[PDB]
Parts: C-alpha cells; structure tokens; sequence
C-alpha cells in the first residue's frame, strides 16, 4: 500500500463529502455549502464561454472543471502541517500536462 | 518541530473564525434573502395574473 | 521508484473524475439553473 | 345587413391568447405543490446522516465539522506520525 | 380559476420545495436538462438577469 | 442519490484517453529504460 493512492482516496471521499452531504434534500434554496459549489461552476461558465468562446465551447467545459478540481482540492490537504506533499510529485504532474 | 507550523495554523483559524467566518455568514444570508425573495414575488405576480 | 505506483493510480482517479463529475455534479447543479430558470419564467 | 355576432365566440378564442399558456402552465404547477411543508423527512439516519442533519443543513450552515475534519487529519497524519517518524 | 387560486393559497412551499419534486411535476424540466448536456449549450441563458452568477468574477 | 445522466465522455472525450494510455506506454518504456539510475 502507498500513502499516495491513499491521499487520492481522501480526495475521492472529500468529494463525496461536497454535494452529498451538501445538498439538503435536493432543496431550490441552494443552501450556504451549496453556494460555494455555485460559484465555483458560474466563475469557471462565465470564464470558459469567454475565453474559447466558440460555438461548441461548452463540450469541454467539465473537462476545463474537473482538470481545475483535482488541483483545487489537492491544495487543500497538504495545507495541514502534520501532511505529506500531495501534488509536489512533479513527475505526476508533468506528466498530466503532457496527457493534456 | 512540526507542532509549531500547526501552532501557527490554530492561530490562523482562530483569526478566520474572527474575520472570514462573518462575512462568508452574511454573503450567503444576503444572497440566501435574495433568491428567497425573488423565487416569491414571481409567485405572488403570477397568482396576481391568475387573479387578473 | 513509485512512478508506476502514482502514474496508474493517478490515471485511473483522473478519468474517474472525469465521468463522475461529468455524468454526475454538473447537471445537478444545472436542476438548480432550469428549474429556478422556470419557475422564475413560469 | 344583419345582426353581426361577436359577443359569444369566446369559447374557440381561448387558446391562442398568452394567458392561456401562462394558465395551463400554472394550474399545472399548482396541484403537486406540497401545502405547508409537508413530507420534509426531518429524520433520517444512515450512519453518518444525524452527522448532516446536525452540521450540514442551511440552519447551521458552519464550517467547523470540517474543523473536526482538520481534526480528523490532526487524528490521522500525527498518528501517520507514530507511524513514521 | 377560483379553485386555482385557492390552490395556490395553500400550497406554495417556496423555502422547501424539492427540484425532485419539478422533475416528477415537470419531466420537461428532465428532458431540457439532459439535452442542455448532451448538446453542449452549457450556457444558461435568460438565468445571470434575475438570478445573478454571484461568482468570484 | 445523484441522478445519473449518460454525460458525453466516449464520444467526445477520446483523444485525452488515447493520450493517457500512450503516457502509460511512454512510462513503460521509461522504468524499463531509466529506472535503474
């Protein structure tokens, strides 16, 4: 067993633990952990739609969120003192630049 | 050696707790207010049309 | 050393997030959009 | 020539006007509401779901379950420190 | 309509109303959803007026 | 839970899976090549 894939499984539980227990009964109200979430997908819509600004832009667009998330919430494990470096292993990261 | 980088992120938190946890707390009630308020007055104008 | 190990264990998140996130917490977001958007619309 | 009749030709009319549209969207949209919050299922428990309805609800709405959580990791990492160095 | 408005006297749960609940009342809600996805429109337009993107940016 | 939606993945997202498998065979090579420093 490696800590790594382990720290990869946090992740996967963290998010588990950003919609699911978010979301309150599948509520309109969009509740205040909701709100977040809301922000983060209208701050990346209104980015993407500018910044490719095609007329198939948005066929990409979970593909330009979910490249952003890995690295949005890998920054915020290692942030703990008593923590190993999470995405430091620059190999793994530039070999994601190299995939993309 | 470790412990005192956690010391410093104690503090740190103590100071979002202070500052950060209010404003986030008033930006979500004010936009929480916000869609409350115009989810109901397009109901209450729609009933008026029905009425109308 | 572990670059098999963080290599392959990392691909396989990635495209795991890729068609989870895909097929699972964008539309559920985009509920919220078009349902607000038609009750709003009526 | 004759007595002209538009007083009574409303029943064929009522279709293409704009309330129309409106009103058979909204009298669908009516019966299915639920009345006064009805059927909100405020209990509920999976193991880990009092965890949510205490924390994680729009009342409460506070950060510090992720505190624990931080707490968790102080729980975890530190004690990955008892198990490395 | 007197009964529609009795209707909507009674029944508006405008602070617990469940999107499920839109969904089984309007499976068109379902059906421009799924095709908002699977076309690519990820736009939602008419929405940032009323209801602002209240983003970062 | 969460209402699954068949979100286009195969049909659009190819070429990035292609391109990990080759970084796959390109890792392959290399701890077959560079892993014995």
């Amino acid at each position: 067993l490696t800590t790594f894939s382990l720290y990869t499984i946090i992740v996967l539980l963290v998010i588990t633990s950003l919609y699911t227990l978010t979301n309150n009964n599948n509520k309109i109200i969009g509740s205040r952990w909701l709100i977040s979430q809301e922000a983060i997908y209208d701050t990346i819509m209104n980015m993407t739609k500018g910044q490719i600004g095609g007329k198939n832009w948005g066929l990409y667009f979970p593909m330009i969120f979910t490249l952003f998330m890995f690295i949005f919430i890998a920054n915020l494990i290692s942030m703990i003192p008593y923590s190993f470096a999470l995405s430091a292993h620059l190999v793994f990261i530039i070999s994601l630049s190299i995939v993309i | 050696d470790e412990s005192i980088l956690l010391l410093t992120f104690l503090g740190f938190t103590g100071l979002v707790a202070k500052y950060l946890a209010p404003a986030y707390k008033d930006f979500a009630d004010a936009r929480m207010k916000k869609v409350s308020d115009v989810l109901n007055a397009s109901r209450n104008k729609h009933v008026e049309a029905v009425k109308d | 050393f572990y670059f098999m190990n963080q290599l392959t264990y990392g691909f396989l998140l990635m495209i795991t997030l890729l068609i989870l996130f895909s097929q699972f917490f964008l539309p559920m977001i985009l509920r919220l959009y078009v349902s607000r958007l038609f009750i709003s619309k009526l | 020539v004759s007595t002209l009749i538009p007083p009574k030709v409303v029943s064929s009319k009522n279709i293409g006007s704009a309330p129309n549209a409106k009103r058979i969207a909204n009298v669908v949209h009516f019966y299915k509401s639920l009345p006064q919050g009805p059927a909100p299922a405020i209990k509920a428990n999976t193991r880990l779901a009092r965890y949510k309805a205490k924390y994680f609800d729009g009342d409460n709405a506070s950060g510090k379950p992720l505190w624990h959580f931080a707490l968790g990791i102080i729980a975890f990492g530190y004690s990955m420190e008892y198990y490395f160095h | 309509l007197q009964s529609t408005l009795d209707n909507i006297q009674s029944a508006r749960p405008f602070d617990e109303l469940t999107v499920d609940d839109l969904t089984k009342i309007k499976p068109e809600i379902d059906a421009k959803v799924e095709e908002m996805v699977k076309k690519g429109k990820w736009d939602v337009p008419g929405y940032k007026d009323r209801f602002g993107n209240l983003n970062v940016m | 839970m969460l209402k699954r939606f068949p979100t286009p993945i195969l049909k659009v997202y190819w070429p990035f899976f292609v391109a990990g498998a080759a970084v796959y065979y390109g890792m392959s090579k290399a701890a077959d090549l560079s892993s014995n420093t």
